């Protein structure tokens, strides 16, 4: 039994040096024998090695004491209907020195907001884990032509994430003391907040007695959205996953059986807006 | 396409100390309110009559001791996030790290609780000479 969250996505055709390997299953076969490892004299460790480790298939189905649930029910999503934001990523494939996973390429929300990203990946090598710019090429079909001129127009992760904090900061201060991400097929949306968000007990502001949206890795310092500019990553944020309230065909059918006006223009942000549009629909209308 | 790194057995723990600010905390927090340490780790066959010292080139492991590869006792490495060291590199991948027996069941957890003495190589509070 095997998951594919960290899967090692390299073309090496061997596995690692047992010092060097994160797990039993990724050390070499040539290594193992007895149920476990054997150092072998005169084999070293690959000292130049770059492997590119899929961040697909998270599961945040932990329950510790002092840490809110980042997923939460129909009900309480109900209750803080203002506190919803549409979220829609569009991937890029990783390619060259890599396959088998899926990097964030657009990513949009029901503001209308789409941000583009430089593909980047969790490279593992001989010290670290080194965040870093990966080659990819967008899926193949005209479904996905779009994202064809956004490969040369994506901004460093450093910068796309202050831009998240700065949007969900502005578009919700003055609505919610929180942000419920509305989702339809949540798995790569929760591989793209690898990218941006942080979790932790819930904190309060370091201005102000309201609870913490935000961090900065700058400062390690804690912020609502009201004093959280220049701030980089989003703080236990909610999130809730639409697909799972009992539909069957794709999110635009479900979509389109209670509005009109939100027209498909094939975007991540369109995405996020028939996302939030159909579980308001649901939710709040007849 | 690709090769798995991880069991299922791992995927909630690694999960919430991938997204942690503070993953070390997060790693004692989890077990606090009872769940399993990491496991998949890379435990070595070694003949028990090594020097103890902590972190080594080759398995030094005593009778006291385990020898594990180095990157899987490390809770950075297992959740491939930063390392909380200057230049964000690690102590541990590409060496063997010794894990007193009684604590073997939980290298990572053990990593990040103790630390080793740079007179003697050897743990604090498990085979230190210089107090
Ligand atoms: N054939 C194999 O099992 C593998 C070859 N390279 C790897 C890297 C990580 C995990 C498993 C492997
Ligand atoms: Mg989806
Ligand atoms: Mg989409
Ligand atoms: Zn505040
Ligand atoms: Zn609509
Ligand atoms: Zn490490
Ligand atoms: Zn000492």
């Amino acid at each position: 039994n095997v998951t594919g969250l960290f899967k090692d996505c390299s073309k090496v055709i061997t596995g690692l040096h047992p010092t060097q390997a994160p797990t039993h299953l990724s050390v070499d076969t040539k290594f193992k024998t007895e149920g476990l490892c054997v150092d072998i004299p005169g084999i070293p460790k690959d000292m130049t090695y770059r492997r590119l480790i899929s961040m697909m298939g998270f599961k945040m189905n932990y329950q510790v004491n002092g840490y809110p649930n980042m997923f939460i029910t129909r009900e309480e999503a109900i209750r803080h209907v203002r506190a919803w934001i549409g979220f829609d990523v569009e991937g890029c494939h990783a390619t060259r020195e890599a396959v088998g996973t899926n990097l964030p390429l657009q990513l949009g929300f029901s503001t209308g907001v789409n941000l583009v990203a430089v593909p980047t990946g969790y490279v593992d090598t001989p010290n670290n884990t080194d965040f870093s710019r990966v080659s990819a090429k967008p899926p193949p079909g005209d479904q996905f032509k779009h994202l064809i001129p956004l490969m040369y127009k994506g901004l460093p992760w450093n910068v796309v994430r202050i831009k998240i904090v700065q949007m969900l900061s502005d578009t919700l201060k003055n609505l919610s003391d929180r942000v419920v991400f509305v989702l339809w097929a949540h798995g790569f949306e929760l591989t793209s907040m690898k990218y941006f968000v942080k979790i932790g007990p819930e904190r309060t502001c370091c201005l102000c007695d309201r609870r913490a949206t935000c961090f900065s890795t700058a400062s390690d310092t804690y912020a609502c959205w009201h004093h959280s500019i220049g701030f980089d990553y989003v703080y236990n944020p909610f999130m809730i996953d639409v697909q799972q309230w009992g539909f069957t065909g794709n999110l635009q059918s479900n979509h389109d059986l209670y509005c009109q006006v939100h027209g498909n223009a094939h975007v991540a942000s369109c995405d996020a807006i028939m996302t939030r549009c159909l579980a308001v629909h649901e939710c709040f209308v007849k | 396409a690709g090769n798995a790194t991880e069991v299922p057995a791992n995927s909630t723990v690694l999960s919430f100390c991938a997204f942690a600010v503070d993953a070390a905390k997060a790693y004692k927090d989890y077990l606090a309110s009872g769940g399993q340490p990491i496991t998949n780790c890379v435990k070595m066959l070694c003949t028990h009559t090594g020097t103890g010292q902590a972190i080594t080139v080759t398995p030094e492991a005593n009778m006291d001791q385990e020898s594990f590869g180095g990157a899987s006792c490390c809770l950075y490495c297992r959740c491939h996030i930063d390392h909380p060291n200057p230049k964000g590199f690690c102590d541990l991948k590409g060496k063997y790290v010794q894990i007193p027996t009684t604590c073997a069941n939980d290298p990572v957890g053990f990593t990040l609780k103790n630390t080793v003495c740079t007179v003697c190589g050897m743990w604090k509070g498990y085979g230190c000479s210089c107090d």
